[PDB]
């Protein structure tokens, strides 16, 4: 294929779309006043299989590109969210509730990367 | 087998150093060069030369200093580096 | 609710967003610096500012608009993991100046442009 086929948003569509409903879901089982779980879990699971994915297809050129437009640009990039969470964070700041703002920019930026790394690490542990 | 291949220093001033190495035979789309002192990560710079070339040039360096030149190749149109499945190749030049 | 109309809001949106998120990284992930994706968070956190504060005073909307515009656009338009991958990259090749300048753009950048988005609304309305 060639970039911007048609089967390309199919896939982007199709990943995009589960993985809202996964972070919707999330955000209202868990998501709770005074700390959002479910936007925390979205992003920290979503950052530690971004790094999964990203080492997978680095070792495996042979697949498809679908794979990563589905399971990266799609699924992960519904799953995690910059939006909602500067949302949230800004709240914490207006409600006066400083320190657990830091608290949460630190945890979910912090995490997200550590996350990455581990599942960058955890695919480099297994393939070698 | 990595990609690029043959990176060496050819020609060396105290504050700029002109760099080649060795093009695979099937053009990639482009390399990203990452250089800084050995260790010095905070002083780590990188920039990207178009796939057709094969030479760069680094200028605006530290005279005596022992740098570090990593030479990345995406062989993507559409996708950043990370994504890359070629092993860099990386070379050291002092001054 | 669990509506099925629910479902469709948030598919169509984040199918929506992610297209546009993907096409900016396309077009704009420069050579040293991820403008595609940066553009995405904060354009997509000065939106959301702006809905944010949009829902609050018109109470009277629908559940729908707020699942499809922001779970289902914002949603798919700003990423996490596209972030966190990018600055890991840097820090694996080393450029630790560059992941710091970027981390920092993300986060404040994408705060204040939420804020902006806040006071445009409000200020819009007095
Ligand atoms: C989390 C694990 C994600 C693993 C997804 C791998 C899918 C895969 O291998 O796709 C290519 C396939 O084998 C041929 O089409
Ligand atoms: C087998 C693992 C293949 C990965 C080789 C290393 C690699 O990907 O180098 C470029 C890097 O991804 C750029 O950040
Ligand atoms: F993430
Ligand atoms: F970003
Ligand atoms: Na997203």
């Amino acid at each position: 294929m060639l970039t911007y086929a048609p089967l390309n948003f199919i896939a982007i569509g199709i990943g995009a779309t589960l993985g809202a409903w996964l972070r919707w879901v999330l955000g209202l089982k868990l998501n709770g006043a005074g700390w959002p779980w479910g936007t925390l879990t979205a992003n920290l699971v979503g950052g530690y299989l971004i790094g999964v994915m990203v080492a997978l297809i680095a070792s495996h050129p042979e697949w498809p590109a679908w794979i990563r437009l589905a399971a990266v640009t799609g699924f992960l990039g519904g799953l995690t969210t910059f939006s909602t969470f500067s949302a949230e964070t800004v709240d914490m700041l207006c409600r006066g509730v400083y320190a657990t703002a830091a608290a949460y920019a630190g945890a979910s930026l912090a995490g997200s990367l550590a996350m990455t790394g581990l599942g960058l690490a955890t695919v480099r542990l297994l393939l070698r | 087998s990595s990609v690029p291949t043959k990176l060496e220093v050819v020609a060396a001033t105290p504050t700029s150093l002109l760099i080649s190495w060795d093009a695979p035979a099937v053009t990639v789309d482009h390399y990203v060069i990452t250089y800084g002192e050995t260790g010095a990560y905070w002083s780590y710079q990188e920039f990207t030369v178009p796939g057709s070339k094969s030479t760069a040039t680094i200028s605006g360096l530290k005279p005596g200093v022992d740098y570090t030149i990593t030479v990345y190749a995406n062989p993507y149109s559409d996708a950043p580096i990370y994504y890359s499945y070629h092993s860099p190749i990386s070379i050291n030049y002092r001054t």
